């Protein structure tokens, strides 16, 4: 029923400006309160700004100094937050919420939309296959991996032979290493499987439009 | 302006047992209310105006508390209990840093594997040695590499999974990052875990100059 969708977000130089929207449907937007709400990396959640059903009242976090404008259109049901003079510190996911009453609980959230606020740009990643080698294993189960490096910003996407192999599947939380995105995942399969059946990764990184499979296949000795 | 802290950072219980989290404020304030968040997706109100259960919410929760101290209870915990959960007051800009709820189940080794930097890899001039961790509780392990005998500290980025959702264990990738010309100058490279289910270590490594 209750839809909250959040937009406007991605990548910004320092100095810059954003308008972020929410839009708003299957509630009577124009009788609530509404507010943004940021998570910072750090997961530190904030109360950046809230405006009251109205529009006649509002209220901004500590932090904003001026730099912020929340503003709402009852008729198109939608809630707008203006970013100006953007700093690294605005880096955050910015949430859409509504409030139930006047202790001012958030009763509905939307997904969100991120901001990234740096001078690096989107950067396609390099992907490699992780065979054992030289550390050929032994057991009923062999490991095999895909390296992801090098890319811009988060996030990549990482499935194996299309989706296919689900269960064990471990893909690491990414890293930045020389201020670019790295991670690897990991796939177990049955020994007796590989290379017999062919095992593949698929990465894709939306804000670049790329998209690549690497096979594992052993390698030549 | 008026702040809130809450303890413990982070927790963890069987199921069955009881939780309990604490919020304080630096002042006297009423109607704390308790937001749920778990990997991924937004937070989600839990309990409002100190005390009432959000929609959804079974009554194994309460939320109590009065002026400067609040807390949220759990009883018979259950394993979708696991979430951060953030306390936050009409007055306050910035919410409590939130109590991180985890699983305990019973102790389990890695299954640890280690891979050479691939040949398109070093095509590109970097070397990347990755291991992988995967399977193990609990989430405090120390993993220690060595190159030709010798403890290497430098180039090493650890990176941890959120608890599984299924068996509620942890994995973790060690990788060692070199350059092609590093990696060059060295043959045998060891990853060793450390962890609390044996004294002895377990070990993966292999020779450069074999494949
Ligand atoms: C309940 C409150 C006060 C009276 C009111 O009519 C509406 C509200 C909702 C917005 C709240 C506000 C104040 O308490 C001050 C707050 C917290 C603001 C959100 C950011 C804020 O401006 C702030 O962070 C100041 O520290």
């Amino acid at each position: 029923e209750v839809q909250l969708v959040e937009s406007g977000g991605g990548l910004v130089k320092p100095g810059g400006s954003l308008k972020l929207s929410c839009a708003a449907s299957g509630f009577a937007f124009g009788n609530y309160d509404m507010s943004w709400v940021r998570q910072t990396p750090e997961k530190r959640l904030e109360w950046v700004a809230f405006i009251g059903s109205g529009g006649g009242r509002i209220y901004y976090g500590d932090t904003m100094k001026g730099r912020f404008t929340i503003s709402r259109d009852n008729a198109k049901n939608t809630l707008y937050l203006q970013m100006s003079s953007l700093k690294s510190e605005d880096t955050a996911m910015y949430y859409c919420t509504r409030h139930y009453n006047y202790y001012y609980s958030m009763d509905y959230w939307g997904q969100g939309t991120s901001v990234i606020v740096s001078s690096a740009k989107t950067t396609p990643p390099s992907v490699y296959p992780l065979a054992p080698g030289s550390a050929a294993q032994t057991n009923s189960m062999v490991t095999l991996g895909c390296l992801v490096k090098g890319y811009f910003p988060e996030p990549v996407t990482v499935t194996w032979n299309s989706g296919s192999l689900s269960s064990g599947v471990h893909t690491f939380p990414a890293v930045l290493q020389s201020d670019l995105y790295t991670l690897s995942s990991s796939v177990t399969v049955p020994s007796s499987t590989w290379p017999s059946e062919t095992v593949t990764c698929n990465v894709a990184h939306p804000a670049s439009s790329t998209k690549v499979d690497k096979k594992i296949v052993p390698r030549d000795c | 302006d008026i702040e809130l802290t809450q303890s413990p950072a982070v927790m963890s219980a069987f199921p069955g047992e009881e939780v309990t989290m604490t919020c304080s404020a630096s002042s006297s304030i009423n109607y704390m209310h308790w937001y749920q968040q778990k990997p991924g997706t937004s937070p989600k109100r839990w309990i409002y105006d100190t005390s009432k259960l959000a929609s959804g919410v079974p009554a194994r929760f309460s939320g109590s508390g009065s002026g400067t101290s609040y807390s949220l209870t759990i009883s018979s915990m259950e394993a979708e209990d696991a979430a951060t959960y953030y306390c936050h007051q009409r007055s306050i800009f910035t919410f409590g840093s939130g109590t991180k709820l985890e699983i305990k189940r019973a102790d389990a080794a890695p299954t640890v594997s280690i891979f050479p930097p691939s040949s398109e890899q070093l095509t590109s001039g970097g070397a990347s040695v990755v291991c992988f961790l995967n399977n193990f509780y609990p989430k405090d392990i120390n993993v220690k590499w060595k190159i030709d005998g010798s403890e290497r500290q430098n180039g090493v980025l650890n990176s941890w999974t959120d608890q599984d959702s299924k068996d509620s264990t942890y994995s973790m990738s060690s990788t060692l990052t070199l350059t092609k010309d590093e990696y060059e100058r060295h043959n045998s490279y060891t990853c060793e875990a450390t962890h609390k289910t044996s004294t002895s270590p377990i070990v993966k490594s292999f020779n450069r100059n074999e494949c």
